[PDB]
């Protein structure tokens, strides 16, 4: 398929891998009773193992000669062949959360700079203010862009200290 | 009580609660959606 | 120093409690030479349940090297 | 104020002795002598290690380097409120006096002192190292 | 011998002179500051380079600077 | 009659200062013709723990 | 006062042992010597370069002499596949009889060392066939060494010392070095290949005794002067040619076959002849570019002055840079090390994948040593390139003469440069380490299918563009309908495509997820090492913590415990910290090269593909698995030929660990300990009769960092060299 | 003509490993300790 890979659902090595893991679990099972606590736990593990291998095949992943899933990172190849969920979609999932955390922290830091004693507002968190800013961060991408266009996102070069040069 | 709630607002106490919450959420998600590898 | 003593008692209490609730001590008493002492059990999350090894006595858990089973038997 | 003259026969404190004293340097290059007056017999700490009792009246000690003499001077002034003075003595018998150079301790401003190694500029107004290059020796811009 | 320089930002606090453990520095009269006194370095041949004087200077940047130079028995702080 | 007013905010222009391009509060200005009459206080300490320093008239400018 | 060192009165007046150490360590810093002038500085450097050249040709002479005297070159040339080359003989009186027998091998008279430098394959390829060929070369290079040494003496004499302006004639030196040093040397080397090397590869002897009566080509120079240059490319060596013999050979002397000789698995000699002829023409032409005494050509100052973008994006542009470069030797040395350092890496990259010497590929130990050798040397040269760039800023940079040009503007946004290098290093480290740890946890819990394996699609896409058809991209040279495929289909693609699609050679090895992780670790190494070195240079002249750092020099201990503490604040210390990251980076590169090749050489590439995605595989399947033979070189039952590498392996660990002492424990502890030793000696009877002349003292703060770094580096190198050779040679050799 | 005698290592190895180093160290030790006129 892509880069010589093949769908895991059609991969011989992938299928053989599932048998090896289930065989290992089954070997430990036969040293216990039918419905003892250890036996139930082992059976639960085997169910998750079977579900995991079905899910990855159902997801249409690609397996190499190793018979293990490989991920596609190029946006063009991902959207071309329906691998957007491996790296492309999770890319924009992380950035939203990462920007959320960073934007919320920046809002709080600016908020307390106006207080009389900013340092004491950092070791001892102002929880009522932090919760207020935590919820308003859901719209950070909109607020972040508008700050950039209005020119209030960055400090002036003349207001930043620098070493002799 | 005002001072006690002030103590709970100190950085080490907040971080413990926050990460205890954050870790619990991630642990619980993986308990009900085991083995997530692809968004799908 | 009272705080240090109080902490040791919580620690000692935990060791005795985990022996009662999460151990194969009773099975170990019957077959001490074949059953491995174990007093810690892990939850089945993110696939960490493999650490619950086969220790004997129809029990799965982490094998302990603290020697608490031998101390309890002697007493 | 006039430069004091050292008296080699001045009595010394009651001290058993230690292995932290003078070495062969004192016999070949130089050593240092500190003298002071004691109001009463008292125990002080030797910079070389141990405790010694100062006799009432004049006292004299010999040390291997200048810093040891000025370390004892700080102890005597701060705790016992004394006024010690020490010299540099050479093996040839010459004696050089210092601290206080002019009789007044340097912390206190005194008329008649001439400023030395004073630059009438800031640190940020020194020239660049390139401008003092090939001056015959490694020279910092601060020197010129 | 090390090099010790006093710059015209000195405020005459005398802290450098007190800090020096070898009596290298001293205070002299001056008219360039409120205290009317300035630090001086007349005995740099006894300087060891500890830089306790720089630790004690309040001015920013420092008004007393030590440039470690040629070594000797005195500057190397040897008693042997 | 020389220098900025007491309590006003000034911006430091000494490149070798810890507070270069930073704003501080004027505490007093010496009128005796000394080299560095202006005294400025800062809310953030420098690497030595100091929060005050003396500056010349031309090394400080009014906020903005 | 003491005489030594004669070049510094400050050191000569020091009564302590620091005088001895510092006298050695400042010998070659001519700029810091007493009474030095600019003109005398250049004449000393010119003389020193003659000394270096004489050592190089003498070192080469020694190699030629010992192989001929004690090697088995004449036997090796007969059957290079199944004979181990001999480096030199061993005469160690400490050896026991089992050791003497163990090291006797290759049909030698007595104990010998096996060569790993590849000189046998190199010399055999260029036409050497007998021991007398090597003897004449050895005497010739010993003579050349003497001549350069004499020239070093000659140009120090009163009437032969060049003036200062002579060393600053940039246009004339570039014209000569490009056309003569590069161009003519490459043209001369083409002459050797056409006249000597190629005929020797076809079974015809050509030496100084008969080369004037032997025709390199059947048509002698008629094609050359008539423009029919294609005649020289007709009837090349066939695929059945047996190297060194006339069976299967051809007649062409200039070709573009583009592949590997089927038997020797190395580049064709007729391609290497046409290669050197081609660049020689380019270099000779390129050497007529600059102004001289004849009224034509460019003046480099004019070129720099012109290139200022009209929009002011680069400020003043390149105005004033000619004097900045022409007057500073540290700027020139930094450019020379940076350029040479990169080319050393390029040599390593291209020599393992395009082996130019016959039978080089099959000698696995030689290939491993050659790649590791040059990559570690490149790493050191790159660190030096930045060190001397930092020295330039402190010593030679003049802000007034560089006002507003590109160089000055680099200091203007140095925080931006350093901040972004910091971000890239953090990003690569977090995600590179994180993915490895994720894959390790998955393997530990027995779920190898849950790990994150990212296909190197971008790199696999490049391999497709070059003709590797495995990935099915059908791109450019991988597609038989593209114009790129068609145009080159008659010149070099048939040979190139045949080689790139052969999976038994190292030409564009197949890559997978294991290669993805390692490459991103290499990027982390390059960026972090650059971060440390770049910070050391841009902050060399000063910083907020030390605004006037330039007044103290390139290398000083510290500024004391005031202002919070200033340990390792000089630009010298930034280089010192960067050497650690350089070793770490080159280590990752050489581990990656070695493991990927061991699996290839054993045919089991699957091991690397499977075990390289988590860090336990490296520790288990590479370091632990391949140490089995090394550490058995000597054991309670006996010893074998690997006992020298086993001994050297532990020898490296010891020097490495000793370096920790100089890096962890600092001076104050040791100076106070030495003071009781001085007391003990003076009070001891029968020993205080003897006395010292230099007062014992502890090493300095700066010295111990260098001494600790030297032990760290030496132990680093010797440990891996012993393991690299022992694991590779024992496995196959 | 070039081939050295078979006994060359027996002489040169001790000479360059034990003898010349001894003279070199003695030369260097005396040189560094030498005092200026
Ligand atoms: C990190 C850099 C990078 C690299 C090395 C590649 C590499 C590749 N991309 Mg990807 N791509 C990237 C980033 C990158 N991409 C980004 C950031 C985006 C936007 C989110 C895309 C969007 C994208 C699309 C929409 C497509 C590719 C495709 C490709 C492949 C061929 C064309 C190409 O991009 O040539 C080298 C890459 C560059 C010079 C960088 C810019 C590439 C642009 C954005 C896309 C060019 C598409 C091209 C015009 C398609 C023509 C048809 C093709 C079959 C020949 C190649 C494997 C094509 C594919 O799937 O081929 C099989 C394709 O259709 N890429
Ligand atoms: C670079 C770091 C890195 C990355 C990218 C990942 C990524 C992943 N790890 Mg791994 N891991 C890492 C480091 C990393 N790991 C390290 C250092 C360790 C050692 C402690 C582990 C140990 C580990 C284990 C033991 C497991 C993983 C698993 C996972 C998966 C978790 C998916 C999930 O929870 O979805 C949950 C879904 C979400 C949406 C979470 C975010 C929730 C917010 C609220 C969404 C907001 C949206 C707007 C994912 C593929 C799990 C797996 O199955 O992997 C295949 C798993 O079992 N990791
Ligand atoms: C030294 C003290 C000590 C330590 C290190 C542990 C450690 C542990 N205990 Mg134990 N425990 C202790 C003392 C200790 N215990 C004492 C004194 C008691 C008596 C009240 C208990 C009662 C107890 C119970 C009832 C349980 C544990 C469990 C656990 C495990 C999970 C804890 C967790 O994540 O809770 C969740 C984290 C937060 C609430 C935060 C862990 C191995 C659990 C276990 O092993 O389950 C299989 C479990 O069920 N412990
Ligand atoms: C044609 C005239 C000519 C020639 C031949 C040279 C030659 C040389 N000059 Mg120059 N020089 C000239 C004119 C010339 N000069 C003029 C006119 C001036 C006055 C303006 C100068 C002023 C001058 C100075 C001031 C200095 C030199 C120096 C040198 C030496 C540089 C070091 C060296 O050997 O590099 C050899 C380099 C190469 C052979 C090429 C290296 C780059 C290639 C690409 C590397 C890879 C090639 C190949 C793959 C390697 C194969 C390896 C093998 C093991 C297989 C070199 C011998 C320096 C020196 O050492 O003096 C003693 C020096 O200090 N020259
Ligand atoms: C052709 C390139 C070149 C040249 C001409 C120079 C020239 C110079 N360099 Mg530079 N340098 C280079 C390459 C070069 N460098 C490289 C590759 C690096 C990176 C490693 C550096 C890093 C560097 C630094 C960090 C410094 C210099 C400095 C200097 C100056 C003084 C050198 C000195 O006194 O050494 C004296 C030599 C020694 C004290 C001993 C050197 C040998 C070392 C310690 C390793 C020894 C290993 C040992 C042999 C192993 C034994 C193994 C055992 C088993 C037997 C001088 C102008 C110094 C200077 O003053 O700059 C302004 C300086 O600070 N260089
Ligand atoms: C294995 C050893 C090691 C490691 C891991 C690092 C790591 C780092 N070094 Mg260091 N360094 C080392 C050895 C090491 N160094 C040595 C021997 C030297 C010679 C003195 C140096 C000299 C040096 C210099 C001079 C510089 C660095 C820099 C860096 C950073 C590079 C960027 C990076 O990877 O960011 C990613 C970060 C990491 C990989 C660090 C580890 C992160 C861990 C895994 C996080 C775990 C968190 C988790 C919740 C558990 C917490 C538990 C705890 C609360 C109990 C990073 C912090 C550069 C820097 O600071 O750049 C910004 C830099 O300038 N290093
Ligand atoms: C720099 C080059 C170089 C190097 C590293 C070596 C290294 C070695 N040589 Mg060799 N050698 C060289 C050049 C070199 N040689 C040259 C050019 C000659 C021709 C005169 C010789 C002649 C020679 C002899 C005759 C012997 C060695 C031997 C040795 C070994 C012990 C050292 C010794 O006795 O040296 C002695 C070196 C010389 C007599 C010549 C030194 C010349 C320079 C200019 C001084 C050692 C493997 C010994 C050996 O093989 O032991 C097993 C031995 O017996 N060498
Ligand atoms: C290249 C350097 C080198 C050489 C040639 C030798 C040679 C020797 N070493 Mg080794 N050694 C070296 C370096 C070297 N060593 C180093 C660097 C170290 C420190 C790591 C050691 C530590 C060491 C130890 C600890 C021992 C040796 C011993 C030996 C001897 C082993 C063979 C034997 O049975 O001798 C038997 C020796 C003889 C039959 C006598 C040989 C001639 C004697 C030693 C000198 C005669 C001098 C003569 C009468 C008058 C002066 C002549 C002169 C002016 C020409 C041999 C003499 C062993 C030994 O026996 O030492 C005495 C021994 O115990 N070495
Ligand atoms: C849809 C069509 C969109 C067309 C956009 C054209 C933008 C042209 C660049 C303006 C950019 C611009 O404003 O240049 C301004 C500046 C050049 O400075 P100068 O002072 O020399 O010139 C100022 C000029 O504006 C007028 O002389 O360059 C840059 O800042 C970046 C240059 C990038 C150079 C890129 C080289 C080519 C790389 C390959 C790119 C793909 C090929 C096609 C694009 C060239
Ligand atoms: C700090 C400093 C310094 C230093 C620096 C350095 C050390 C640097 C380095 C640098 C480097 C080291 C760089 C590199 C670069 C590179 C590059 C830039 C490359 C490029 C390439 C290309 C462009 C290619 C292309 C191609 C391809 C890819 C394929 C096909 C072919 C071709 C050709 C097309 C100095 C001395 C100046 C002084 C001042 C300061
Ligand atoms: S140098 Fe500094 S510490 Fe000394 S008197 Fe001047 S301001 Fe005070
Ligand atoms: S460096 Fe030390 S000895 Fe020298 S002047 Fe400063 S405090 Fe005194």
């Amino acid at each position: 398929d892509i880069a010589g890979l093949t769908p895991c659902s059609e991969s011989k090595a992938y299928a053989k891998l599932e048998k090896k893991e289930l065989k290992t679990l089954e070997k430990r099972l036969k040293q216990y009773e039918a419905d003892s606590a250890p036996a139930v736990a082992l059976k639960a593990t085997m169910e998750r193992t079977k579900a995991r291998f079905a899910n990855y095949a159902k997801a249409g992943l690609l397996c190499g000669n190793d018979g293990l899933p490989h991920l596609i990172a190029d946006p063009g190849l991902a959207l071309k062949y329906g691998h957007a969920g491996e790296v492309f979609i999770p890319t924009f999932g992380f950035l939203y959360v990462a920007g959320y955390i960073g934007y919320v922290g920046r809002q709080y830091l600016i908020a307390v700079k106006g207080e009389a004693k900013p340092t004491d507002k950092e070791i001892i968190i102002d929880v009522p203010l932090a919760t207020k800013l935590a919820w308003q961060g859901a719209g950070w991408p909109l607020a972040a862009v508008q700050e950039l266009q209005r020119g209030t996102l960055l400090e002036k070069e003349e207001n930043i200290t620098v070493s002799p040069r | 009580m005002k001072d006690f709630t002030t103590y709970l607002s100190t950085a080490p106490v907040i971080a413990t609660i926050w990460f205890t919450f954050t870790a619990g959420l991630l642990i619980e998600i993986n308990r009900y959606f085991p083995d997530p590898l692809v968004f799908s | 120093h009272f705080g240090q003593l109080g902490i040791i008692f919580i620690w000692l209490s935990g060791m005795y409690f985990h022996g009662a609730r999460f151990s194969n001590y009773e099975a170990w008493l019957s077959d001490p030479t074949h059953i491995k002492p174990s007093a810690q059990v892990v939850w089945p999350i993110v696939g960490q349940e493999i650490l619950n090894g086969d220790v004997g006595g129809g029990f799965q858990g982490i094998q302990i090297t603290s020697g608490f089973f031998q101390l309890w038997r002697a007493s | 104020w006039t430069v004091p003259t050292l008296n080699p026969d001045t009595p010394s404190p009651i001290f058993g002795g230690s292995t932290g004293g003078l070495l062969r340097k004192a016999q070949t290059e130089e050593f240092y002598v500190i003298t002071w007056e004691a109001k009463k017999e008292q125990i002080f700490e030797m910079p070389t290690g141990g405790a010694a009792i100062m006799r009432q009246g004049p006292n004299l000690l010999k040390f291997g380097k200048k810093e040891q003499c000025l370390a004892l001077t700080t102890q005597l002034r701060n705790k016992f409120k004394l006024t010690p003075c020490f010299y540099r003595v050479f093996p040839d018998g010459k004696v050089q006096y210092l601290h206080p150079a002019d009789g007044v301790y340097p912390e206190k401003v005194n008329a008649g002192r001439v400023g030395a190694n004073q630059n009438m500029r800031r640190i940020g107004q020194n020239v660049n190292p390139i401008k003092v290059k090939f001056s015959g020796r490694m020279m910092s811009p601060a020197e010129i | 011998a090390h090099i010790v320089k006093i710059y015209d930002t000195c405020i005459g606090c005398t802290q450098c002179v007190r800090a020096c453990p070898l009596d290298v520095l001293e205070m002299v009269p001056w008219d360039g500051c409120k205290a009317s006194q300035m630090a001086s370095a007349p005995r740099t041949e006894d300087c060891v380079g500890c830089k306790r004087c720089e630790t004690a200077c309040p001015t920013d940047f420092l008004s007393v600077r030590v440039y470690l130079g040629s070594e000797s028995t005195r500057s190397m702080g040897l008693s042997y | 009659e020389v220098g900025p007013k007491r309590g006003s905010l000034v911006k430091i222009l000494r490149p070798e200062s810890y507070w270069f391009n930073q704003v501080g509060k004027v505490v007093s200005v010496d009128q005796s013709g000394v080299r560095y009459p202006v005294v400025v206080r800062f809310e953030n300490q420098n690497y030595a723990g100091v929060t005050t320093n003396n500056y010349a008239l031309d090394e400080v400018v009014a906020a903005k | 006062t003491k005489l030594f060192p004669k070049f510094s009165q400050g050191l000569a007046q020091d009564p302590t042992t620091r005088r001895i150490w510092y006298g050695l360590a400042m010998a070659h810093d001519f700029e810091s010597h007493d009474g030095m002038t600019e003109e005398n500085l250049y004449q000393k450097i010119f003389a020193s370069h003659f000394g270096q050249l004489s050592i190089i040709f003498l070192w080469t002479s020694g190699n030629l002499f010992h192989v001929a005297w004690q090697g088995n070159f004449e036997q090796w040339v007969t059957d290079p596949v199944h004979i181990r080359p001999i480096a030199h003989a061993i005469w160690d009186p400490h050896f026991g009889q089992p050791a003497v027998e163990a090291f006797t091998r290759g049909g030698a008279s007595g104990p010998v060392n096996i060569s790993t430098s590849g000189v046998y394959q190199w010399w055999y390829t260029i036409g050497m066939r007998t021991n007398q060929d090597l003897y004449v070369g050895s005497v010739f290079l010993a003579l050349v060494s003497a001549i350069f040494l004499f020239a070093g003496w000659l140009h120090l004499q009163p009437n032969f010392q060049p003036s200062l302006s002579w060393f600053k004639d940039a246009e004339s030196r570039l014209n000569h070095h490009l056309s003569g040093l590069f161009g003519v040397s490459s043209l001369a080397w083409t002459g050797h290949l056409v006249h000597v090397a190629i005929p020797e590869s076809r079974g015809q002897h050509v030496g100084w005794d008969n080369f004037l009566s032997v025709l390199p080509h059947p048509q002698g120079l008629t094609p050359f002067f008539t423009g029919n240059w294609a005649a020289y490319a007709q009837s090349p060596d066939t695929a059945s040619h047996v190297f060194g013999t006339a069976q299967g050979s051809g007649q062409a002397i200039l070709t573009f076959l583009g592949g590997f000789h089927p038997q020797t698995q190395s580049l064709w000699l007729t391609d290497m002849a046409h290669h050197h002829l081609a660049i020689a023409v380019i270099f000779i032409v390129a050497g007529h570019m600059y102004r001289t005494n004849f009224g034509i050509g460019h003046r480099m100052q004019a070129i720099l002055e012109a290139h200022t973008p009209p929009s002011g994006s680069l400020g003043a542009g390149h105005k004033g840079l000619f004097d900045t470069v022409n007057n500073s030797l540290h700027f020139q040395l930094g450019l020379a090390l940076a350029s040479v350092g990169t080319i050393t890496s390029l040599v390593a990259q291209h020599m393992y994948s395009l082996p130019p010497y016959a039978f080089q590929a099959i000698d696995f130990t030689t290939q491993a040593a050659l790649y590791t050798h040059h990559q570690y040397i490149a790493g050191f040269i790159m660190c030096g390139a930045f060190a001397h760039g930092a020295i330039f800023f402190i010593r030679d940079y003049d802000p007034e003469q560089n006002k507003g040009n590109v160089l000055a503007r680099m200091l203007d946004h140095k925080e931006a440069l350093i901040s972004h290098l910091s971000w890239v290093s953090l990003f690569l480290g977090f995600h590179t380490l994180g993915l490895y740890v994720h894959n390790d946890v998955m393997q530990a819990f027995g779920t190898p299918e849950k790990q994150i394996l990212i296909e190197p699609v971008f790199a696999q896409w490049i391999q497709a563009a070059h003709g590797k058809a495995l990935y099915g991209f059908d791109f450019l040279l991988s597609s038989k309908t593209s114009a790129a495929f068609a145009n080159g289909q008659s010149l070099w693609l048939p040979g190139w495509l045949d080689a790139i699609n052969n999976n038994q050679n190292s030409l564009f090895l197949t890559i997978g997820p294991g290669d993805f992780l390692v490459h991103h670790a290499i990027a982390l190494g390059l960026h972090t090492t650059t971060l440390i070195l770049v910070k050391g240079a841009l902050d060399a002249r000063g910083s907020k913590l030390m605004p006037d750092k330039k007044d103290f020099g390139y290398s000083f201990p510290c500024d004391g415990p005031g202002r919070g503490g200033t340990c390792d604040i000089s630009a010298y210390d930034a280089f010192y910290l960067a050497v650690f990251w350089m070793l770490n980076t080159i280590g990752w590169v050489t581990f990656y090269w070695h493991w990927k090749h061991l699996t290839l050489w054993q045919g089991n590439v699957a091991q690397f593909d499977e075990s390289s995605t988590y860090l336990m595989g490296w520790l288990r399947d590479y370091l632990w698995l391949n140490s089995s033979q090394l550490i058995n070189g000597y054991n309670p039952f006996g010893m074998n030929s690997l006992s020298v590498w086993a001994w050297t392996f532990l020898f490296g660990h010891l020097i490495y660990a000793t370096g920790f002492m100089f890096l962890i424990s600092w001076r104050g502890y040791w100076q106070e300990l030495i003071e009781t030793l001085v007391w003990a000696h003076e009070k001891t009877p029968l020993a205080n009769l003897v006395y010292w002349k230099d007062k014992p003292v502890a090493l300095s703060i700066v010295q111990a960092r260098l001494v600790g770094l030297a032990h760290f580096s030496v132990g680093y190198i010797f440990t891996y060299a012993a393991f690299l050779i022992a694991s590779t040679s024992g496995r196959f050799g | 003509p070039f081939v050295p005698p078979s006994w060359a290592p027996s002489v040169f190895v001790p000479l360059t490993g034990l003898v010349l180093p001894a003279i070199a160290m003695a030369t260097l030790f005396v040189y560094i300790e030498k005092e200026a006129p």
